[PDB]
């Protein structure tokens, strides 16, 4: 059983099919994007899935699936995930406001208003497997 | 005809895990006047509670109460109102959405008032809640470690402070029975900024 | 629209000061070019004093003009009644605001001030606060004071007389001080002019930080 | 020097002279009247001078120049004249209030509102005189 197996528009890395969505959305306007595209948004947790993004990222900036439920203080993957891996860009995560992730240009990542719109937002899913020979 | 959209209570949001958002119409007729909802997104609206009230001055008050998600409440999901009246040209839209900015957790202060003469078998207890941000907060009183009723007490608008955040005042007026069973009232204050879970309370006392 | 508005005169201005005057505040959301004249008139017939006149441009668009009229001091107390008549341009009719004395039952206030703790992260300020209360009418003038001297009104806020579960008044008022006044003397004095407070229509109340 | 000539429309008794007036007035409106006849409202100093005025006073009521300027808390006639003789009803002067001051039929005096219209008011001025032969 071999997954790199990713439906129509979508494209393949280890595991996982990635959407590079593009329109102008607010982050929670980018998460029932992915949904509806029988996905989720974007979990990062590898410096190789960080390096694959960066490659394929919108110079404006995307919409990734970090935040906090208020009654945190900590931020969650939208899967449910915690956050292991991180690329947090120099003075990052703030306590300008004391809020939603998004990633730049560079790959690296920064706190943004949950009402902010950007032009990008990345989604993900498990890729389907091949049977064996 | 004027139409007013509320945000959930930071008490229904962050405790009770059960918000909800109330458009209130202030009117009459043939009163089949139409209140529905839309979310900015177009995904479905949960089902709404309508109640039309008859006032003392041949008023009609229609509010329709629609219950949101908890999460799609805090990640900055916007919810409209639309209202349509026969009598009216125009529909009402009125757009309700969390405040997004900076956050201040507030500071606490409960006072109690000295015997007034002729004012033996009760007291005032004064309550100030400042220097929050943003200016949505619940303000409680607890007796026995229960809840008094909302009616007991009276809460100002959030007003402006001198610098950036926001204050509230809240009054109780209390009997001597209270006070005699145990000396000691809560103020509570349920607020997005508070920490830890998004409460701060302080307890006073007639005659410590 | 044109909303008017016509306020009785402050207990502080009416009793204290001994000189009481009334506004008239028209708000208008559609300023077209022309002139909105505010026009004064005594029920009785006597004439009016000179109105003072004020327009100003609001941060939307808005036209905000006032006038205030000079009353009598014995002319109020006794129960004249003023009238004010708004002859706006976008308007067939006149609008037509009166304003009197509230003719019925007193109770003087009962003042009570707090000054809040030393909250972590605030150590050269504090916050005075005041709790006047179970007054009838609703007409109150809320004052601060140290050193013997009146402090500017933008330094405080005082919020609207609410009704109180019986049958008075409350109103609550908020003072930040800073260190070097509590330093320099450390007392404040919160003062309450109304019309039922005995003697000479005014009540008070002092604070201080730390006692 | 005899004092008895009041101009026309008043009524003489002893040294002053007296204008009953009649119509709906509040007890402000009743104090205008009489400043416009040259005169000021009633004031009672003697129970021969009350006797005069219940025989002429209207039984509806009438207002009688006696209030007070709030900061004060008593009774002060319009000439300035503080309360000598007095003749109060049973259970008067009140503060229901905590107010103006009018004559009954019976020529009694009792409390009233400011703003509460009364068909009749009293004015007063000093009777002129004749000089000695």
């Amino acid at each position: 059983f071999v997954c790199n197996t990713c439906p129509e528009k979508w494209i393949n890395f280890q595991r996982k099919c990635y959407y590079f969505g593009k329109g102008t959305k607010q982050w929670v306007h980018a998460r029932y994007a992915c949904d509806d595209m029988e996905g989720q948004l974007v979990s990062i947790h590898s410096p190789e899935e960080q390096d694959f993004l960066t490659k394929h990222a919108s110079h404006t900036g995307s919409w990734i699936g970090l935040r906090n439920l208020d009654l945190k203080g900590e931020f969650i993957w939208v899967d449910g995930s915690h956050v292991d891996y991180s690329n947090w860009a120099p003075g990052e995560p703030t306590s300008r406001s004391q809020d939603c992730v998004m990633m730049r240009g560079s790959g690296r990542w920064n706190d943004a208003f949950c009402d902010r719109k950007l032009g990008a937002w990345v989604c993900d899913r498990l890729a389907t497997c091949t049977p064996p020979a | 005809v004027s139409a007013y959209l509320s945000r959930p209570s930071p008490f229904d949001l962050f405790i009770r895990k059960s918000p909800t958002i109330t458009c209130l119409v202030v009117d009459p007729s043939k009163g089949t006047v139409q209140l529905t909802w839309s979310r900015a997104s177009g995904k479905p609206v949960q089902h709404s509670t309508r109640k039309e009230e008859k006032q003392r001055n041949g008023t009609l008050t229609v509010t329709s109460t629609l219950p949101v998600g908890t999460r799609d409440w805090i990640e900055g999901e916007t919810y409209q109102c639309r209202v349509t009246h026969p009598h009216l040209p125009r529909a009402l839209m009125r757009s309700t959405t969390k405040t997004s900015g900076p956050r201040a957790a507030p500071e606490v202060y409960a006072f109690a008032t000295p015997e007034w003469p002729g004012s033996r078998d009760k007291r005032t207890l004064a309550c100030l809640i400042q220097n929050f941000m943003p200016e949505d907060i619940s303000v409680q009183w607890l007796h026995n470690e229960v809840q008094l009723p909302d009616a007991r007490h009276s809460t100002t608008q959030p007003r402006k402070t001198k610098g950036s955040g926001f204050f509230v005042f809240s009054r109780l007026e209390v009997t001597r029975a209270e006070w005699e069973q145990k000396d000691e009232f809560i103020c509570r204050a349920v607020h997005e900024a508070a920490s830890p879970s998004q409460t701060v309370q302080r307890a006073v006392s007639v005659n410590p």
